[PDB]
């Protein structure tokens, strides 16, 4: 097996073979099979349920407040207060649009912490692939 | 098949 | 088993080849599944697929696609979500999908569709990723 560091990301169905105790960090190449949920602000916060998928296993997810916020252009207070105002609301609704888009669309490195004792990860970051990334998966294969 | 983004989607099964 | 409205294929979204559908892929039609007698392991499942092509043709919702090991076809690109808008010769996109027909021709039924054009790097790993996946699954 590999271990779970190895650049330029690993497998969840690698993971799951592990069998982690404790809460898990790893990286991986997904897509968004689909939402599972609406856009959430309770709590004051973003949130967004999904499954993806890696190609070798299926995950629930959620995303942090800061990738849904960055999506957005908008804080949950930001747009709380836009809805005072016209102008800044569209802006919002454009915002809102925008990220929908951006999920539909979202195939990337996600930095995923994952729980094992409730199948179900966060999803903390997400990363466009680069050079670097296409010469440890060569290097990884020995090519 | 369904999935759902910014609405539901189905797919022939 | 989820939220009622989101039903999805058995096993994930196998990355692959068109050639690799086209030469190991075995069943027929709901029953799909790819042979691994090559390094002696077993059959892997094939009920939804992933790859990576350039748009050849796009005709309405359905579409012939190219990856490095040939041609592939995809129907019933009108009911999933549209992204950035990508049914257009050139651009080179990632289809999730039902396998439909292996040879001589893949033919897959589409659940997704998505742009990767804004970043090439996309095309020069997809031969490698598929490659070191099939390399992690025992
Ligand atoms: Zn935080
Ligand atoms: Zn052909």
């Amino acid at each position: 097996a590999m271990d779970l560091y190895s650049p330029p990301f690993v497998y969840l169905s690698v993971l799951m073979a592990s069998k982690p105790k404790e809460v898990t960090t790893v990286k991986v190449k997904a897509f968004i099979v689909t939402l599972t949920g609406n856009l959430s602000s309770s709590g004051g916060i973003w949130s967004i349920t999904a499954k993806v998928s890696d190609g070798t296993a299926y995950l629930d997810v959620d995303f942090v407040d800061e990738i849904l916020t960055s999506l957005i252009g908008f804080s949950v207070p930001e747009m709380k207060q836009s809805k005072k105002d016209p102008l800044q609301y569209q802006k919002f609704l454009e915002g809102l649009q925008k990220c929908q888009r951006d999920l539909i669309d979202l195939c990337c490195l996600m930095t995923i912490s994952f729980n094992p004792s409730l199948s179900k990860a966060m999803v903390l970051a997400l990363q466009d692939v680069n050079m670097e990334h296409l010469e440890n998966l060569k290097k990884r294969l020995n090519k | 098949y369904s999935i759902l983004f910014d609405k539901y989607y189905s797919i022939p099964c | 088993g989820g939220p009622a409205g989101v039903r999805l294929p058995r096993s994930p979204p196998l990355k692959v080849l068109a050639e690799q559908l086209r030469r190991d892929a075995e069943g027929g039609p709901g029953a799909w599944r790819l042979s691994r007698a090559a390094a002696g392991r077993g059959p892997l499942d094939l009920a939804a697929v992933w790859m990576q092509g350039r748009v050849v043709m796009a005709d309405r919702g359905e579409a012939r696609l190219r990856d490095p090991s040939g041609d592939f076809s995809v129907r019933g690109l009108e009911r999933v979500p549209r992204g950035r808008p990508c049914l257009v010769p050139g651009k080179y996109v990632m289809v999730m999908g039902v396998v439909q027909a292996c040879s001589p021709e893949p033919c897959l039924q589409a659940v997704k569709m998505t742009d990767l054009s804004d970043n090439p790097i996309h095309e020069s790993m997809w031969e490698l990723e598929v490659e070191d996946l099939h390399r992690n699954i025992p």
